[PDB]
């Protein structure tokens, strides 16, 4: 203008939006235990 | 205890239940160093205590 102020405006680009934030529970495995070796007792059926 | 226990069920095992007579007289007579019938030296220790 007369003074040096633009007749045209500036731009206003719109800003970065508020992500969504993401966490994730990862699962892992060990196995069965492997099944001892037996032992004969003495005594019989009831008592062990 | 539970390891105790376990150790005991797998190293317990039955027996062999022996009875062994011992008489004295035998041994006192089969002794080869200073043997004696013990019936004598009984009454002569106890006559003579």
């Amino acid at each position: 203008t007369i003074d040096g102020q633009p007749l045209s405006l500036s731009l206003y680009a719109t800003p970065a939006d508020p992500s969504m934030l993401l966490s994730a529970a990862i699962t892992a495995s060990q196995g069965g235990g492997d099944l001892p070796h037996a032992v004969m007792p003495m005594y019989r059926f009831p008592v062990i | 205890l539970a390891q105790m226990e376990k150790s005991y069920l797998e190293k317990d095992e039955r027996a062999l239940e022996v009875t062994r007579t011992v008489s004295l007289a035998e041994v006192y007579a089969g002794l080869t160093e200073n043997s004696f019938i013990l019936k004598d030296k009984v009454t002569e220790l106890v006559n003579a205590g």
